[PDB]
């Protein structure tokens, strides 16, 4: 499979005007490990966070597709784009390329900056929105990251709480795939604060 | 250097553009429509001054669709390009949505193209008025209003209660004016509007018509396909205007 | 003249002077004559006569398929674009139906082709006068075409410089051409295209060309072998 | 139609080409604008049209990507237009792509004097092919690279462009020229710079004071980087600073124009 | 097929097209609008040329989107380019991000289609200006785009015929205080300045931005506002 | 697409655009190429040095490949142009056939499109005049001038701009075959100074040997232009 | 500066550029047409400069389908240009609509296409008025487009330069009553009283009908019957 | 001087354009061909414009193959355009026929790129002579702007012409060798040149019958013909 080529898992999920969005670090040639430095987040702004997973060339060309966007967005419009439109922007590149996609999952995580309201999106490779209010995720290690975030996510956590349960997660699920690990790295966003965490894991 | 490509004038007009309204009334034929509670009516008149030309075969008044109508008043081969074009227009129009062209859409759709035309350089404007009549369906009863849309050279795109164009359009319009401060012109009937627009036409135009120097378009809530009125009916609307 | 400038511009007595001007350059063309016998068809054209010992090929006359020619006065660059466009016709048709494209189709897409270059901006009439030749099913043939993009079929015609004199000749002796032998309708050609010589030069091996077709004789342009026998 | 052609690319009998020369007549009608190329920063300071009392404000959430003169085409890219204002839009827009477009495929900023390449190859298209008039509208171009530190270029209708210390565009740009030339020198911080880009303004607006409603001021020079986020990629190195271009508001320019009332008032005593 | 440009530049750098245009665009009837704290007017003069002409039909004020709204003076068919390409614009818009175009850049890009006929070949200017009046993330907004293709957001602001004049009563009665029921008063006030015999609901119309939508007074809603002017 | 006949001959066999173009090449900057033995020097007016140019070096004379330099005169946007593909095809070239592209190639690249513009539908000529100059991979040097009719030729020194025929009537009694570098510079700085007020500011100069392109410093064209103002007394 | 082009409108909304092609077809050679109950007859006399034409040349008659036929007048070669397009709307009436074009139709089409040139700066009109005689389903049928592209019916009809004459002839004909036999005798008739002599030496005199004799495809009638 | 567009006729039949054309190659320096059986012989006066100019850079003449050759005159650049063409063409023929092309043939595809005009803007500049060596023979033949070919004897082209042609009327047989045309060729250029005709201001070439392959005259060997006058 391309989509697992290149290894690598991504999850966001929500809590109360915070989110948190972690990466595993490795990067693959399916079995080969060519570096365990390579966390799949990309800032959009204060208020966005994406992961891409899939083949890494594109999310390498997908994330940089995504940041000429966003940069032409920010100068023609005088503001950040915010992650409702974020998610709309990408999930309309992906369907442009629907005949011969680009194979990513993006999943990204927003907080409206005034009310808190919290947004999540993954994608399909061809840009179907999944907004669920609890967790999002993506990845070699997708199925593993659902068991683990059902079984440990609660509504209305809070940055540390939600922080301690997306890295367990992050890291029991990685620790059942080949193709994931190499710890995490993770960001939780709050209005106020944005923290980024490089978590300790297995090295294998 | 601007009186003949579409570029503006300095005081900030199209020549080309009034040119072509002059083109509506070059022929020196009159056309007037008129719409009462439960029908519209396009008058045209109709000269055949050549003993040897065939009637039947030269018209102004043409089926756009079934239920459009129209009269084309000034070049006359200009006019049978824009019925050309609204056709078409019409056509594309029910094969992406399924459903006949309404008559506000056509005439706004070819008020684009002329507009188009005077905008565009080395295009000559079409030196007609178009005016398509029909029947329009309201979405809170369903019930059809009848409708006149005329176009102009410009790409102007106007509904009317009645209208007139062509030689001597302002005696005409003056004379339906006139008798709208008198009646109230959309709770007439058919007759009494046909009346109307023909004595209108007999106004302006200083004589009084015959049937067969007049062709007569109709569409009615009860049969909303735009007919040809046989000469029968003008007869005896013209016998009805004459002796009241 | 307002009016003389542009291949698209009516004058107001409804002339299109580019295309009386193009003929101009067909009527300052070097003379070709063709005629019409029963069974052949003969096109002589003047060429350009030796200055002194110094020669000076130009085609003139130019085969089009086994079963036409033609000969051209005018613009000699026009000629050959419209040889080209024939002479691929011709083949497209030979090789669709196997057998030679019938003249008058023929002489009714020449005509096409010009009056495609008479009616819009930046393309112009083509300056050039073809007689065509040609030998079908029907007989022999004879065309002259001009730049109007009228094609004329006639039993007898000559065009270019002082061929006013050829056509006089040819009007006097062109209802016998029906019964005439080849021999006598080169004779005739000949002698016609001599009426349209200037003064005291006369017709040669070296200032005419000949080309015959019609029945079971191909179109054929006359070299100084063949040609010899009938310029004495 | 051909009888109507202008024919706005061909050239006249000296050489000249008529369209490009009336673009720059276009150009000198417009608001004045100066750029002063310190080696703390590049000032642009502009001439806006006299503000009528019902203008209002687009009210836009980030105060530094646009105003009336100066606009910013990157993160290290600003510039400011004198001429047909909707031409210049035109253009901006193309300089903003393919500014992100050399970021898309290197992954670095645009040099400012490749950004301007660009720009002008663009004008100079409408001078030669295409038949269409000239944009009418010249740069100046500043910001910061690598390569060559603080830059200010100018552009002009035909596509030619210049390297300047300090220049200036639009009403009054020949006795512009001629003050900058005065008081410009290598060594200004960008406190100086912003004083002679206002003095030099005021001086060409024939005005006592600066009118801080008639002027726009920008900036770009380097900063502190804030958003280092080095876990996220491990390996990238992130400079301590970074260029920004900054429009400064009526408060953070009241100072500076105070400041260059104070220098026209001590300049009006020696005499 | 005719690809020279018309609009070129004059020895004194001016674009005499583009002024003519401008000239053409203000020969229209007098269309306004005014801004206030919580929402936004517009508002035309629908001249009529006779009385046959059934008023319900003439449009001078439209919508582009649920948001954002238009009047227009000058050439009604120049202006109705425009709107068509805005009405594409505000739906490309929201089809990609799933927001509503903001005014600004709605009006960037009609600023950007006018400024295409002053440079593309063979075509000439739009004659026509417009008045564009929305509400956005940013607030409420009221612009006018020129055919130069320039814009301006404004506090108050009236183009065509009686303009001027109708500009300078706007100076006057103008406050930022000003809540939309004044707001709306006072453009009608503008438009009466200036109007040549009876205002009706039948011979003008008026186009409000209040709170998050745009919309087309009905006639009913118009006749309770001009009984109480 | 436009594609009027903007360069069309008129009656006298002249083709205006053409000489029109060529009219703003002799509005143009001078500009000056002398070859010597191991040696080809190329020298171009500035247009003065206003306090307000970037002090930072910018070159008059541009790099068109390693081996090939390239000076011009006339509308420096055009210019720019030519010289961008000029750049692209010797890069083109290079990578079609390894070797590197000889300078002759390279100019007459140049000079076609340069006539490729006397005759394209919708777009005026090149008012550009260029010397070019360089070495082959087997150290021969050359000099070449296009201008905007498309022609070009090689030669021992020449000028393009204000004044060239001057410039080029004072070469043709002076110059030498076989001269050195140094007399070259000399030379080069000479011709120019016929036209050029100073030779203060306002004289760039290139100096290509095989495989080593150097332009003066400012101060080493300044012992060379007391060398040679002196020598203009006599 | 009025006049050049079609595109153009002069001041009174008048399109000089047709009105002069127009004239082109008024200098030309007479042509006149009769609609019968039984058929259409067009006749048209040629007018050679050559004494030395084989009979045949220049026809202005063309066949355009089995059941219609083009007669022009004015420019020859304009007139093969719509005699091309009309025969490609009739091939497309057959090919696609599987039915002979209705001579109407085939008249409104070859309007639109001469009008079509009457609009854009690039082309000119068309010097030539073709008359256009169907007898499909839509019964006998004449027709006249002109350059303008303006179409009209008629029983008879004559152009070119004896227009007003041979007009004043053709309204002697009663055109209820009359036959396609009769009419190729008076059509030509007509065509040699209006011919003028001492002009135009060297003329024939071509005439073509559909009619139910000819099985309603359209011929030059036999030159036993002239 | 766009009064009249390119493709338009003179009142006496000619395309302006063209002629226009040919009067251009009447300020060419002069070129001139004569046909022997021994071979062909092209000349041409160089008209360098300085001492400092290369004159092997300034090479009127041309290899077009191995036995063809061609000479300008008019306006070199427009030359190099059709020369290009020539020589691609005589390499096609090669390649496809595995044979050089005939001398007619190549003229043929010269003037094939000449009548483009409308595409190229205007017509060549230039007229060629195109001198060769195939079947039948060494053979000449010029080619104008018109498009038209034209077989010849001898031939010139340019300034030189008019003079020229009195020249070979006078002294031309259809047999000399090719030395006496060599001698020829450099007698008319000593005559109708403005400059001094010396080895270096001229430019000589020769395709031999014998092997068919074409020579160009070094400056010695220019020399060796002016030797023997």
């Amino acid at each position: 499979s391309i989509m697992a080529y290149s290894g690598g898992s991504v999850m966001a999920m929500a809590g109360k005007e915070c989110f948190v969005i972690i990466s595993d670090n490795r990067l693959g040639e399916q079995l080969k490990t060519i570096s365990t430095e390579v966390p799949k987040l990309h800032v959009v702004n204060d208020s966005i966070v994406y992961g891409l997973t899939g083949l890494r060339t594109d999310q390498q060309t997908f994330a940089n597709k995504v940041q000429f966007r966003t940069e032409m967005y920010k100068l023609r419009e005088e503001r950040d784009i915010t992650g409702k439109a974020f998610a709309a922007m990408i999930t309309s590149m992906l369907y442009e390329a629907r005949f011969g996609p680009w194979f990513v999952e993006p999943v990204i995580g927003s907080i409206d900056k005034s009310t808190g309201e919290v947004y999540l999106c993954a994608t399909d490779l061809i840009g179907a929105p999944c907004e669920p209010e609890d967790y999002v995720c993506a990845g070699t290690a997708a199925e593993s990251l659902h068991g683990m975030c059902e079984a440990l996510w609660r509504p209305g956590m809070s940055p540390e709480e939600l922080f301690e349960i997306a890295a367990q997660a992050m890291l029991s699920a990685c620790d059942r795939d080949s193709l994931s690990g190499y710890g995490a790295v993770a960001m939780i966003v709050t209005k106020d604060k944005v923290t980024t965490r490089l978590i300790k894991g297995r090295k294998d | 250097f601007d009186k003949y490509i579409t570029v503006f004038s300095p005081e900030g007009s199209l020549y080309q553009v009034e040119y072509a309204f002059k083109a509506v009334t070059y022929p020196g034929l009159l056309t007037v429509a008129i719409r009462c509670k439960d029908a519209v009516l396009v008058v045209t008149q109709h000269l055949i001054p050549d003993r040897l030309m065939r009637p039947d075969s030269v018209t102004a008044l043409y089926e756009v669709t079934p239920n459009i109508g129209c009269c084309m008043t000034g070049r006359a081969p200009d006019g049978r390009a824009l019925v050309q074009r609204a056709r078409e227009e019409a056509s594309d129009y029910q094969y992406r949505y399924g459903v006949e062209i309404p008559i506000a859409v056509l005439a706004k759709r070819m008020g684009d193209k002329a507009q188009v035309r005077t905008q565009q350089a080395g295009l000559r404007p079409m030196g007609v008025v178009s005016t398509f009549i029909g029947m329009d369906q309201s979405d809170q009863d369903g019930s059809l209003k009848p409708q006149i849309y005329t176009v102009d050279p410009a790409g102007w795109t106007g509904g009317h209660i009645a209208c007139a164009a062509g030689k001597k359009q302002v005696e005409a319009m003056a004379f339906l004016e006139k008798r709208q401060k008198s009646t109230e012109l959309d709770a007439l009937t058919q007759k009494e509007a046909a009346m109307i627009a023909l004595a209108a036409l007999q106004s302006a135009i200083g004589t009084a018509v015959k049937a067969k120097e007049v062709e007569v378009g109709r569409c009615t809530a009860a049969n909303p396909a735009f007919q040809r009125v046989p000469n029968s009916e003008v007869e005896e609307w013209l016998t009805a205007v004459a002796e009241a | 003249n307002e009016y003389d400038s542009d291949i698209t511009t009516w004058s107001p007595t409804g002339r299109l002077f580019q295309i009386e001007y193009a003929n101009e350059a067909v009527n300052n063309g070097s003379a070709t004559v063709g005629v019409k016998g029963k069974n052949f068809v003969v096109l002589a054209a003047l060429k350009r006569s030796p200055v002194a010992e110094l020669s000076s090929y130009q085609e003139k006359v130019f085969e089009i398929d086994e079963h036409v020619g033609m000969s051209i006065s005018g613009l000699v660059a026009d000629g050959r674009v419209l040889a080209r466009y024939l002479r691929t016709e011709c083949m497209n048709y030979r090789y669709m139906y196997s057998n030679g494209m019938p003249m008058n189709q023929m002489a009714d897409m020449i005509g096409e082709k010009h009056q495609r270059h008479i009616q819009c901006s930046g393309k112009r009439p083509f300056g050039v006068g073809l007689l065509l030749a040609g030998y079908d099913r029907q007989g022999p043939h004879l065309y002259q075409t001009v730049p109007s993009g009228d094609v004329y079929d006639y039993k007898a015609t000559a065009m270019g410089v002082r061929s006013q004199a050829s056509r006089t000749y040819l009007e006097r002796h062109f209802e016998h051409f029906s019964d005439c032998t080849l021999d006598e309708l080169v004779t005739h050609a000949l002698k016609a295209l001599a009426s349209a010589t200037s003064e005291g030069i006369e017709l040669n091996v070296k200032n005419t060309t000949i080309a015959i077709v019609g029945k079971d004789t191909p179109f054929t342009i006359f070299e100084e072998e063949s040609a010899r026998k009938y310029l004495d | 139609s051909h009888r109507y052609d202008s024919r706005t690319t061909t050239f006249s009998p000296e050489g000249r080409l008529y369209q490009v020369e009336y673009a720059v007549e276009a150009i000198q009608q417009a608001g004045t604008v100066i750029g002063v190329c310190t080696k703390d920063g590049v000032v642009l300071a502009g001439e806006k049209m006299v503000p009528h009392p019902l203008f209002d404000s687009e009210s836009m959430q980030d105060k530094n990507t646009s105003g009336e003169k100066m606009y910013k085409i990157a993160e290290h890219i600003g510039c400011s237009v004198a001429g047909v204002t909707s031409d210049a839009y035109a253009l901006l827009n193309y300089a903003r792509l393919s500014a992100l477009r050399h970021q898309y495929t290197f992954q670095e900023p645009m040099a400012i004097e490749d950004l301007c390449r660009i720009l002008c190859d663009e004008k100079q298209l409408y001078t030669q092919y295409g038949g269409v008039r000239p944009y009418g509208v010249s740069f100046l171009l500043v910001g910061w690279d690598r390569y060559y530190g603080y830059q200010l270029y100018s552009t002009e209708p035909s596509g030619d462009y210049s390297a300047w210390s300090a220049y200036a565009i639009g009403q009054n740009d020949q006795v512009a020229h001629a003050l900058l030339k005065k008081d410009w020198h290598e060594s200004m911080t960008l406190e100086d710079g912003m004083l002679l880009a206002l003095r030099v303004l005021g001086k060409t607006m024939d005005t006592a004071k600066i009118d801080l409603d008639r002027v726009e001021v920008a900036v770009m020079r380097k900063v502190p980087a804030s958003n280092i986020d080095q876990l996220l990629d491990p390996f990238k190195h992130h400079p301590k600073t970074t260029p920004r271009f900054q429009i400064l508001t009526r408060s953070e320019l009241k100072p500076h124009a105070e400041r260059a009332d104070q220098a026209r008032e001590a300049e009006e005593k020696a005499e | 097929e005719a690809f020279y440009g018309l609009t070129t530049f004059s020895p004194s750098g001016k674009l005499i097209q583009i002024e003519y245009a401008t000239t053409a665009a203000g020969k229209g009837t007098t269309a306004l609008g005014v801004k206030a704290t919580d929402g936004v007017v517009i508002a035309a003069k629908k001249k009529a040329p006779s009385t046959l002409v059934d008023a319900s039909s003439i449009q001078k004020v439209f919508v582009l989107d649920e948001h954002v709204g238009c009047t227009y003076s000058g050439m009604g068919p120049d202006c109705r380019v425009l709107i068509d390409s805005a009405r594409k614009n505000c739906q490309q818009y929201k089809l990609m991000y799933n927001e509503p175009i903001p005014i600004s850049q709605l009006v960037r890009k009609i600023s950007a289609i006018y400024q295409e006929f002053t440079q593309s070949g063979g075509v000439r200017p739009f004659g026509c200006s417009l008045l564009v009046a929305g509400v956005d993330a940013n607030g409420y907004h009221l612009y006018q785009v020129d055919p130069s293709g320039t814009f301006w957001a404004w506090k108050a602001t009236a183009i065509g015929t009686g303009s001027p004049d109708a500009k300078a009563f706007l100076e006057k009665r103008y406050t930022v205080d000003m809540e939309l029921e004044d707001a709306v008063h006072t453009a009608l006030l503008t438009l009466k300045e200036g109007f040549d015999g009876q205002m009706t609901s039948e011979n003008t119309q008026v186009g409000r931005v209040v709170e998050n939508r745009f919309e087309i007074l009905s006639v009913d809603q118009l006749r309770d506002y001009l009984d109480q002017i | 697409s436009y594609d009027r006949a903007i360069t069309v001959f008129s009656p006298d066999g002249h083709l205006f655009q053409v000489e029109y173009a060529q009219e703003a090449v002799k509005k143009g900057l001078a500009a000056v190429g002398v070859l010597g033995s191991d040696s080809v020097v190329i020298a171009v007016e500035k247009k003065s040095a206003v306090k307000l140019q970037d002090s930072r070096t910018i070159r008059k004379i541009y790099k068109v490949d390693a081996n090939i330099y390239l000076a011009f005169a006339g509308l420096s946007a055009d210019a720019r142009v030519l010289i961008n593909k000029a750049q692209l095809e010797c890069q083109r070239f290079s990578l079609n056939y390894e070797d590197t592209m000889d300078v002759d190639m390279l100019v007459r690249y140049v000079a076609g499109v340069q006539q490729k513009s006397t005759q394209s539908g919708g777009s005026r000529p090149f008012g550009v005049a260029t010397v070019i100059g360089g070495f082959n991979e087997d150290g021969k040097p050359h000099l070449w001038k296009t201008d905007p009719s498309g022609m070009c030729s090689a030669w021992r020194a020449v000028a393009i701009g204000r004044h060239d025929q001057t410039v080029i009537e004072y070469m043709e009694k002076s110059y030498k075959d076989g001269m050195s570098r140094d007399e070259c510079v000399h030379f080069a700085i000479k011709s120019l100074l016929e036209v050029v007020e100073s030779g203060s500011r306002n004289i760039e100069l290139l100096v290509l040997q095989y495989k080593e392109a150097r332009y003066l410093t400012e101060e080493e064209l300044q012992k060379f232009v007391v060398e040679v103002e002196k020598e203009r007394e006599e | 500066g009025h006049d050049q082009s079609t595109d153009v409108f002069s001041a009174e909304g008048r399109v000089f550029q047709v009105e002069y092609a127009g004239k082109a077809v008024d200098n030309s050679s007479t042509a006149v047409a009769a609609c019968c109950k039984d058929g259409v007859v067009v006749a048209v006399e040629k007018v050679h400069t050559s004494r030395m034409l084989e009979k045949g040349s220049n026809n202005r008659i063309h066949a355009v389908d089995r059941q219609a036929g083009i007669c022009i007048c004015g420019l020859l070669p304009d007139g093969r240009a719509i005699v091309s397009r009309a025969r490609q709307e009739a091939e497309n009436s057959r090919d696609i609509f599987a039915t002979p074009i209705r001579g109407s139709v085939l008249a409104n089409r070859v309007g639109e296409f001469m009008h079509a040139y009457t609009t854009h700066f690039a082309y000119r009109p068309f010097g030539c008025s073709a008359i256009i005689a169907s007898y499909a389903d839509d019964g006998p049928q004449l027709f006249v487009s002109d350059p303008s592209g303006t179409v009209a019916g008629y029983y008879g009809v004559a152009l070119g330069k004896a227009k007003t004459v041979a007009k004043s002839e053709l309204e002697k004909l009663d055109f209820s009553s009359l036959t396609c036999d009769e009419a190729v005798g008076k059509l030509a008739s007509i065509l040699h009283e209006v011919h003028d002599k001492q002009k135009d030496k060297l003329y024939e005199v071509e005439v073509a009908w559909v009619c139910d004799k000819s099985d309603r495809k359209f011929v030059h009638v036999p030159a036993d019957m002239v | 001087e766009y009064d009249r567009g390119v493709n338009t006729f003179s009142p006496e039949g000619r395309i302006f354009q063209i002629e226009y054309a040919v009067e251009a190659i009447k300020l060419g320096s002069t070129s001139l061909g004569i046909r022997t059986p021994e071979g062909v012989v092209l000349a041409a006066e160089k008209r360098v414009p300085s001492t400092l100019v290369v004159p092997s850079s300034m090479s009127k003449i041309m290899e077009v193959d191995s036995h063809i050759a061609a000479v300008m005159s008019g306006m070199v650049a427009d030359a190099r355009i059709l020369v290009e063409h020539a020589r691609v063409e005589s390499q096609n023929h090669r390649f496809t026929y595995n044979e050089p092309m005939s001398v007619e043939s190549c003229t043929l595809a010269t003037c094939d790129l000449s009548i483009q005009f409308g595409l190229m803007s205007r017509p060549f500049g230039v007229s060629l002579l195109i001198a060769g060596v195939d079947e039948k023979g060494p053979q000449l033949w010029q080619t104008d702007p018109s498009g038209t070919h034209t077989r010849y004897d001898a031939q010139a082209i340019g300034g030189g012409a008019e003079a020229a042609q009195s020249v070979f009327t006078e002294r031309y047989h259809r047999n000399m060798t090719l030395e006496e045309g060599e001698t020829l060729a450099v007698d008319i250029l000593k005559q109708v040149m403005e400059d001094q005709l010396s080895p270096e201001n001229i430019e000589v070439a020769v395709v031999r019958a014998d092997d068919g392959k074409l020579h160009m005259y070094t400056p010695t060997e220019i020399k060796a013909i002016m030797s023997r006058m």
